[PDB]
């Protein structure tokens, strides 16, 4: 049999660092979005990255420095949209909460107040994988880690498109790109082109003992966070595998 | 791969594009403790029998440290496979029983911090960036816990809730990502074997081995964490591992000289 | 006069660390009924050591540890018994919580939820009593001064037994065994066999401010730990020497 | 003031009473670290700008520590200036900010621990205090983050919500509180000018001058934060500043040496 | 514009450090009056330093130590002070916070109890400002920096007098001294004498964002800190120079 | 007791059992720190009477840590007493109390820091395990706070609520169970008399004085915190202490090179 399910009751949102990048113009229709969905569901709003983590990099490899220095470097970039996020909904009552207290604490404080907000990163740093220079553990996959762990609701994923595309909607081949209302990890991990979520991601899903699909969808267009945390298909299905007992 | 056109990458694409991953793989290599070597003191191998094996090894690194320098990392042992039994009894998660295991090879870390204290080598957090005693003749050594940091973002297994990445995986990265120049595990036998020597009587030792030969022989899970072996022929700058008996006195001094104690395994 | 009480509303239970020794048999039955004791009090759950610490006390003392040394090592065993039996309530909003905020913010952690769990071991640490190569100070000890600093309205220790008898019930000279209903601290501070508690905590007992007794109860029968925290006699009633005012 | 009056208006005044502020600046004066030079590495000016300025200074740092005793403070940079973009437009308050910032220092001062972490010199909290490091010749120098502690309780600019000290006055204010000896700031410009170098064509260099004659010469905000000029007059330790050019290979060194090398601020 | 209000909600209370100097004649009947008031506001006590901070100076300037040193030492008496304060008031759900639990998680502990007690020092630390010998950015300073940072509904001071005087009330010139019952902070800025607030207080109101008033009122009078929280005049108003919208 | 029978004995019995008790009373002694010697500064008695008395005793410290391994602990003193006035007056127990003393011993300790940072003692937690520092000949010492981490754990006394383990005790059982040679409590008083010093004239010096014969006297509770001499009595390592005045010039000195300055009491 599976594990049992900790917090059955959990609903995780994951906020994408390059939906933070676009400053108060995005920010703000997502705080009203997320000020209304706090009676309606225990939230835990996990915040990635973005475009300063590429800066990070960028210095960093230049440097030389392995991915094991580069990894915790990025992390502290996601704790900051934390930061900034869970500022806007501190007159609900929401605040940012570290990494240990998400781990072992995260019941006592979801009966204190309706929400809180962490950093979507996990703490692999410098233990992270070798091969590839970019770390690989990335924001999408350290939610869902937290997620399945956890044995949660379900797991949203929120970005600046309507989901995935079969190519880079903003690259190069944005001509041949085709909308997949939904799809599977194991097609995906055998695809070769570029994502919007780590590839890391497939792999724990192929592991996952609980969730059983991810949605991905777009945080531009107020009301599909709202939509999907209903079971609402309004983006990109992501079937991980796990099914039923 | 020119650093304009990475930096332009960076900027333009998502990580996952496979042109930004090419771009980044030819950056610069820094190695930032070159001349270290890690060693992992076994817990149940080593730690857990005592006197008779603590003693011995604690005189044998207080040696060693005058002419080499260490960063030694613990197992947790007995106490940790009873805390995995009672948490897999109740059906807790593998990052749960991941936080229980951390907490035994702390232990074994501070029984040797104080047996080790009055020789200087201290017990410590980031042992790779402990700059100050790994740069002192006094010191030149340090003691840290094995586990990795993943804690409930452990990945879990393909079946079970055993956390799969454990003492051996927590030393062998730190080796990895801080590029020191050599990592040998510390067990209770003289190496790898065709057979499990302890359960098998005609088994055959093997002085020499690559991680494809041993899956051949259906020996990736047998002296060594078997995911151990795949983040080996993945690493950067650690690129072969080397296991010895520590219960035979001398056998770790011995393999710091480069004698072929033990067993090697190279990633290719 | 004697010092006021902080919390008079708080009811403290120590859960016997060979208790959780025993597996799911007898977690998962304790689990059942301190859901269903949540609603009916204000609960500080602290739990034991086990049979962890004599196998850290085997390693150490054979290393020729001191007492000092040996005490915060046995701490930790009841620590991970504590996020155990935390993770098996997290559905019902109960979290592990560390001695500093036990010992300042507990005020606000049972005002945010109902229940929460600790480590029952005190923070004597390096700086444990010597005399015996035994910390002195363990699990009942460190309960009961936590108990009556706060001066709740009781402690009681939940064990594999019924209570107190006049020798070891599971030792050599079970046949002479008496079960004692009733007893008072210095009455057992002056026999000499073993006991259930630490022979500490007769000592504490005697410069008690608040708390008049403490029951010994067996979590291995569903219901006592239930009567017991209604003043029912169901097991070993130790007498502190405490009167009113 | 002899201490019996002192002492006597401690007791019976509240703090704000003038002869008490006149009977506590007659005490004694301690330097607490009086032989340490303190030296902020700047975010944008040099760490921003990849090994190309990094690795030069990380060889001046390890061959000047065999005679110059070194607290390095760390700049922020590109990365904070896009978070005050970010909070600012959303309307967060300066101290929401400053918190910000201090991430982006914090991350510059790890970087260059991984490359200084072979060198025995450590990434420290705490640099003031850092007895042992700076007092062995093995090491004798130590990295620190720049911005300081005030965090949510900074205090508002009188316009505006970018936090007023950030990682000029944070190196100084540890420089003059532990009455440090030298005070260097390496920036990317040879000193000040009588016009913006980078915008104005005809600018004329400044080798030396006050910081009334800064204000004068409408200078107060051109390579130092404004706010640290105030500072530096009501210091008691540190009366002068030295601001080099850190892309000039040797520059630090020759300013260590006391060549008059980039400009220098005095207090008066 | 001006920065948003964070906890618009809020009301922030300081007790001078030299009211709990005088023990429970005057720390009871000022428990008593929060005890009432909990159920009214949303508070965040402030507690100051007081006379064991003069001790610390006396021995501190007598070994020559810098004014950076200093600073941080006389904080920890305010945050003994905040210990005993809350201690006393635990019974009723409130505890102590740390300054890192202050500064970004004060919106959730306000949601799971009424009122917390925290340390008015700000950390300025061994950074603090250097010209005067005596820390300047003391108790009143920083509980002003916080409350119009969070954009409060106000702050109010509680003295061991009705309010600002044109001298000592207590000094050698006190035959001189004249009740002040309005006043700015520029005004006052612009006096030598001295007075019951720091003259850092001061320069941060000039530049403050949202706070209008503060009130400095006597706690050694039950019912002038509930009636100055409802916006009664009942001591001494310092206008900061802040105008409406 | 052979092991067998004493890990037969720690797995079937309870710990209260006087067999297993037995058992383990035969095991093996280490002792961590066997060279170092535990000083206490006094709260009142040197620290806050400034720099006529600190000053002479921080360069005493300086110059004796080139032969003498230290390890030196802080009391309370004035702010203590204040503290404990406050809370007891409130009715605040023991435990509480405790907590405040804390704050005040480590303060000493921070100002003592400032004064020393300079010659490379640091101020440290877990002064037991400060390897570094105490192995190093520009180091030798570290300075740590008196009080003891019980908290609000606090056993209170029979009665009143004043906690009746304090820094006494606190730096007595360090040096007790890391097992130091030496213990030194550093007065103003230059030892035990038969009356006490300050409040009788016809007081009569005790060079030497074991326990018993203290509380024979009517002595327990004198010069030292009187449950010190019951762990006294009970310790394994340190078997007695050595009380001398701090404001004697060279009185610390001469006690650590075995002159017989001041009181010695003994266990036996
Ligand atoms: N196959 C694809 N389908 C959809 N988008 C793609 C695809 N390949 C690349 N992209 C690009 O990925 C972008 C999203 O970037 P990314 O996922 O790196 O940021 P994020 O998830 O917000 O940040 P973080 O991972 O730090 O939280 C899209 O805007 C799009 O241009
Ligand atoms: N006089 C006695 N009366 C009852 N039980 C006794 C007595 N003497 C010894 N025992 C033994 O003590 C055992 C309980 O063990 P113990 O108290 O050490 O564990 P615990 O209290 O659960 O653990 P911890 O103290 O670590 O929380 C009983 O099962 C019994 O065999
Ligand atoms: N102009 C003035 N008006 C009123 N009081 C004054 C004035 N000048 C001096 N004082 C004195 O200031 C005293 C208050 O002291 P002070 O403000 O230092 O303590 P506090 O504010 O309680 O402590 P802390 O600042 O540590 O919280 C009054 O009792 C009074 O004697
Ligand atoms: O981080 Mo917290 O644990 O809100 O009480
Ligand atoms: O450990 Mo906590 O302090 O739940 O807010
Ligand atoms: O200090 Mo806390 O963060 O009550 O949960
Ligand atoms: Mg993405
Ligand atoms: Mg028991
Ligand atoms: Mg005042």
């Amino acid at each position: 049999k599976r594990p049992i399910r900790l917090l059955p009751w959990l609903q995780v949102v994951k906020i994408g660092g390059r939906v933070m990048d676009r400053g108060a113009d995005a920010i703000l229709p997502l705080v009203e979005e997320l000020r209304k969905l706090l009676p309606e569901h225990r939230l835990l709003i996990l915040t990635g990255a973005g475009v300063r983590a590429r800066h990070v990099f960028s210095v960093g490899l230049d440097l030389g420095l392995p991915v094991g220095s580069l990894a915790p470097l990025a992390a502290s970039e996601a704790g900051q949209n934390g930061h900034i996020l869970a500022a806007m909904l501190a007159s609900e009552g929401v605040s940012y909460v570290e990494h240990p207290t998400v781990a072992d604490q995260l019941a006592i404080h979801l009966s204190a107040t309706r929400a809180v907000v962490g950093s979507a990163f996990p703490p692999y740093h410098h233990h992270e994988f070798p091969g590839s220079r970019i770390p690989p553990h990335r924001a999408d996959t350290g939610a869902f880690l937290l997620a399945d762990a956890f044995g949660a609701a379900g797991l949203t994923i929120v970005e600046n498109v309507d989901g995935i595309y079969t190519a880079d909607p903003n690259g190069p081949d944005r001509g041949q790109a085709r909308f997949l209302p939904e799809t599977s990890a194991t097609d995906l991990a055998k695809s070769e082109g570029p994502l919007p979520v780590d590839r890391a991601l497939l792999d724990v899903m192929a592991t996952a003992r609980h969730i059983e699909r991810v949605q991905v969808v777009n945080g531009l267009v107020p009301g599909r966070l709202t939509a999907a945390l209903r079971g609402e298909h309004v983006g990109t299905l992501i079937r991980t595998g796990v099914r039923p007992a | 791969n020119s650093t304009a056109e990475l930096e332009e990458l960076l900027m333009q694409r998502s990580l996952t594009d496979p042109q930004l991953q090419a771009a980044a793989a030819a950056a610069a290599d820094f190695r930032i403790l070159p001349d270290a070597t890690v060693i992992k003191i076994g817990g149940q191998s080593v730690i857990d029998r005592g006197r008779a094996a603590v003693y011995p090894l604690v005189d044998e690194i207080v040696a060693a440290r005058k002419n080499h320098k260490l960063l030694i990392g613990t197992g947790a042992g007995t106490r940790a496979r009873h805390l995995y039994s009672i948490a897999a009894g109740l059906g807790l998660p593998a990052g749960v029983l991941a936080q229980l295991g951390s907490s035994v090879a702390d232990q074994n870390a501070a029984m040797l911090g104080q047996l080790l204290a009055k020789h200087g080598i201290p017990v410590v957090g980031g042992a790779g960036l402990s700059a100050v005693p790994l740069s002192l003749a006094e010191v030149n050594a340090v003691v840290f816990s094995g586990m990795p940091p993943y804690k409930l973002w452990m990945r879990p297994a393909a079946e079970g809730v055993i956390p799969p990445y454990r003492t051996d995986a927590g030393c062998f990265l730190l080796a990895e990502q801080f590029g020191c120049k050599q990592m040998i595990f510390v067990k209770d036998e003289d190496g790898l074997y065709t057979a499990n020597p302890k359960t098998s009587k005609d088994a055959t030792f093997i002085p020499r081995i690559s991680v494809d030969e041993m899956k051949a022989k259906g020996l990736h899970d047998s002296i060594l964490e078997f995911p151990v072996l795949d983040l080996l022929q993945s690493a950067q700058h650690v690129r072969e591992v080397q296991v010895v008996n520590g219960l035979v006195p001398g056998n770790l001094t011995r393999a710091l000289a480069g004698e072929h104690v033990g067993t090697i395994i190279t990633a290719s």
